[PDB]
């Protein structure tokens, strides 16, 4: 009942958070999947003609929404701030977060490391139609998907525009701070921004200016540690990989489901129309059509459910960008484990990777405390901080750093009569006015 | 205007079989109004060097519109106004 | 179980969940709000409640002059909460509905096996023991195509229910992270006041 | 324009909030449900063989999710603080929880 632990040192930690934003936009042609380029089948599909656009009114409703998830996340600023020529903002090294002007690439080092980790060459994201016509490439899965009228529409924003958005966001964070989300950007030196961000945690601003070099070294070491950890590992972006794998396996299942005959005598339209006359060939083709509509229906339903899940993740990403980047958040364990300082967004294939910078106290110490001190019959309570004892003296400190101060009347406020407070002690309060 | 998915502009009439098409279809397989994007050959709209907002999105950072006789143009979408902040 | 519809057990038992709950409550009581950031820091409960009072707008001299009244009010509120869970009968209706929906869906899936889907019978034994193999394949295939639809509908409805349960689980995780491991300033998020 | 109401007393209230977290995980066997333990039916189900694993890739996708929904809620601490031997934390009674 009279013991308290007060930290004496701290640490700065940079953590990763990977969230998907969008999936692959897909379009489906009813003809060349149900009726394989045959005139006899296309004369029978018209009776099901209202059952097809209902698919194309759904798959085209997801895809435009897939271009709304990205621009809600990244395009949160109406100004494109240019990247500064320097990367040393008072000891804080921003070299590997911002793009390098002396390189042909428009993406930074960590952005380059996030790429070439997601194997995008498993689906039909980049596949020309020239090599699909001839050669052994006709045995590929993508060639069959294209020959069966299943394409993948390209995204609106390229990777260069998203990289420019992230570079503008990081430049606005470095040169302006929290004030470029409200109105016009207001310049401020980065040490003052760090001091103000420290003052919103419970640590007074004199702590930063007495430990600027140590904090700069810790930040640089943490950035170098997270940068090296993205090369040795093999599984760190499994969330973004699962989306590509799921879409590719769903399209492959939809392609491979054409080998089922659905109760007919054959699974192809060519050996049915070349064996049976038109009297009884219409009762086997219709079974195939009614069976091949169900595969498209199931694919559309599963795509809609996955689109809803991806939209939920994109809304969470947009909220995290609006709250944990453009300002400082007081929500516990929202961005990063601990006391949040600031965050940096990095692009990834169909996803966003957040680097959260967090403050954690490290080394504790036992202490004996007291709820209040009464001097001459009147109780004194601490204004900001707690009363503490080092063994022989009584001081008043802050709750997140051991910085002892002499108990005066400028840091205490008076109340009570010390007959009602439980645990009150006897001590003297220094008066700074004596002639 | 007509956009073909993932083809080259030289190979448009070969992969569309322009000999068997209608005479009105053959004007959209070649001509002076040909643009090459990362999504494929766009035939029907002229390309301009200006940058505006997006009206009809195509893909790979291309947006078409109906500008001034009037005709369909194509360009690259503008992300925003370029700005600078003096830091010291 | 005779029709191949089983329910798999959960990974976490009730004892482990109760241990997690007891650990969270003990960490809140002894350490406070500081065990969700880094290492747990001990502090007396009176000073912790004084600091939590200071986050509202009430100064900390109010609690030390009224500690017994606040303690008695908290104890009476806890007692009134405990007795209100014995007399009532409809207070966990959400979880009861969650259980009942799954049970009713599985029962409906079992009972949907009595439809012949246009065939001459709803069972595979009086179809294969009357008609020869020439014309029995046109009736068994109708039953198979009919019985695939029931599984498809069941899987789709289970997916939708799983999506809404995942949304509620994310809300519960946010409530546990923001209100148990600290004190939130969001109006009407956890509590009323 | 010159009147204000200020409270003079307070009260401490306890409010319960019930929330579901997980539901019942389910597995479905294709061959037992569709074909009533008969060899003639199972010889025709093979052509529908791609339609069944797609079912078992969905329900098994739900169940492994339901073991996560719990661990996101309750498993938010990496340390097991033992319950103290006392239940009187400065007058506040913790004996029920
Ligand atoms: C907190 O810990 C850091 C190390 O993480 C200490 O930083 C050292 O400070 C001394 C001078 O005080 C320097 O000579 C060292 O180079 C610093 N680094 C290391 C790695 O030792 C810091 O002093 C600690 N603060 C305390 C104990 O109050
Ligand atoms: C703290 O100081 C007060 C005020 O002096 C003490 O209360 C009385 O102190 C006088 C001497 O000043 C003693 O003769 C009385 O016996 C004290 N009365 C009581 C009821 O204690 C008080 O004892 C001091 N110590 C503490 C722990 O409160
Ligand atoms: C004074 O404030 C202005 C406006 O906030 C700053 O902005 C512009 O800076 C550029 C580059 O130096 C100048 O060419 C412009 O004339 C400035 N004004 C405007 C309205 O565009 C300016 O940098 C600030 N002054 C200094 C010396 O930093
Ligand atoms: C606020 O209301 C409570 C009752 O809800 C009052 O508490 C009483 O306080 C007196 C001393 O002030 C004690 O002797 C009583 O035992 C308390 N309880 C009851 C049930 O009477 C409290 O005084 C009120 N505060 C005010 C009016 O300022
Ligand atoms: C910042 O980091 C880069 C890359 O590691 C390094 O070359 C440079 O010396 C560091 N410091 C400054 C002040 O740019
Ligand atoms: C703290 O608790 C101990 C053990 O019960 C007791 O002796 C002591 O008086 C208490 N101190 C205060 C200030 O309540
Ligand atoms: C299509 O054009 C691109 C870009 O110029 C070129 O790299 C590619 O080789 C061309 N394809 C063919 C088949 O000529
Ligand atoms: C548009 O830009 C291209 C590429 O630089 C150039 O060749 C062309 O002349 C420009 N057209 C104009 C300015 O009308
Ligand atoms: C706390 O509540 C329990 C259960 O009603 C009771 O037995 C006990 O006396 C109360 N007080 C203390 C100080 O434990």
């Amino acid at each position: 009942n009279n013991s308290i632990a007060i930290p004496t040192n701290f640490s700065i930690s940079v953590t990763t958070e990977v969230m998907p934003v969008s999936m692959a936009k897909t379009s489906v042609d009813c003809t060349m999947y149900i009726c394989g380029d045959s005139l006899e089948c296309s004369n029978l599909l018209l009776q099901y003609g209202s059952f097809c656009t209902q698919l194309n009114r759904a798959l085209s409703g997801i895809a435009v929404e897939q271009d709304k998830n990205t621009q809600e996340v990244f395009a949160q600023v109406k100004q494109m701030y240019k990247t500064p020529t320097i990367r040393d903002f008072g000891g804080f090294n921003f070299s590997q977060i911002l793009p390098d002007p002396l390189k042909p690439t428009k993406r930074s080092f960590i952005e380059d490391l996030l790429y070439n980790k997601v194997t995008l060459a498993d689906a039909g994201f980049m596949k020309q139609y020239a090599d699909c016509l001839g050669g052994i490439n006709a045995r590929d899965l993508i060639c069959a998907q294209k020959f069966n009228g299943l394409t993948v529409l390209p995204p609106l924003l390229t990777d260069d525009m998203i990289a420019a958005y992230t570079a503008a966001l990081i430049s606005g964070t470095a040169t302006a701070g929290w004030t470029f989300g409200a109105g016009a950007a207001l310049q401020i030196p980065f040490a003052m921004q760090m001091a103000y961000r420290f003052n919103g945690i419970g640590v007074t601003q004199n702590v930063l200016y007495e430990n600027q070099k140590q904090i700069a070294n810790q930040f640089n070491k943490a950035i170098t540690q997270i940068q090296e950890s993205l090369t040795t590992t093999s599984t760190a972006l499994g969330k973004l990989q699962d989306v590509v794998n799921q879409n590719a396996q769903a399209l492959n299942t939809l392609v491979k489901q054409l080998s089922s005959n659905f109760g007919a005598i054959s699974s192809a339209l060519n050996d049915i129309l070349s064996r049976l006359d038109k009297v009884e060939a219409e009762v086997q083709i219709d079974r195939l059509i009614t069976g091949r509509l169900q595969s498209l229906q199931t694919y559309v339903t599963q795509q809609l459910i996955r689109a809803a899940e991806i939209r939920t993740s994109a809304n969470l990403a947009a909220t995290k960008m609006s709250e944990c980047v453009l300002g400082q958040s007081k929500r516990v364990d929202f961005c990063g484990k601990g006391y949040h300082l600031m965050s940096f967004p990095q692009s990834a294939p169909h996803g966003v990777v957040f680097l959260h910078v967090t403050y954690v106290p490290s080394q504790e110490r036992n202490f004996t405390t007291a709820p209040a001190i009464c001097h001459e019959g009147k109780a004194y309570f601490p204004r900001e901080g707690v009363f503490v004892s080092n063994g022989s003296f009584w001081f008043i400190t802050q709750r997140n750093f051991y910085s002892p101060q002499i108990i005066t009347t400028d840091n205490t406020f008076v109340a009570g009569s010390c007959d009602v407070v439980i645990g009150i002690i006897n001590n003297t309060v220094y008066d700074p006015l004596q002639p | 205007a007509v956009l073909y998915q993932d083809v080259n502009c030289t190979d448009v009439p070969t992969t569309l079989h322009a000999d068997q098409l209608a005479p009105s279809w053959r004007v959209y397989t070649t001509g002076p109004y040909v643009f090459q994007t990362q999504a494929g050959c766009l035939i029907g709209a002229e390309h301009v060097n200006a940058s505006y907002q997006c009206d009809i999105p195509i893909g790979a950072g291309i947006c078409a519109s109906y500008h001034t006789q009037k005709s369909i143009v194509a360009y690259t979408m503008s992300l925003g106004a370029e700005n600078s902040v003096a830091y010291a």
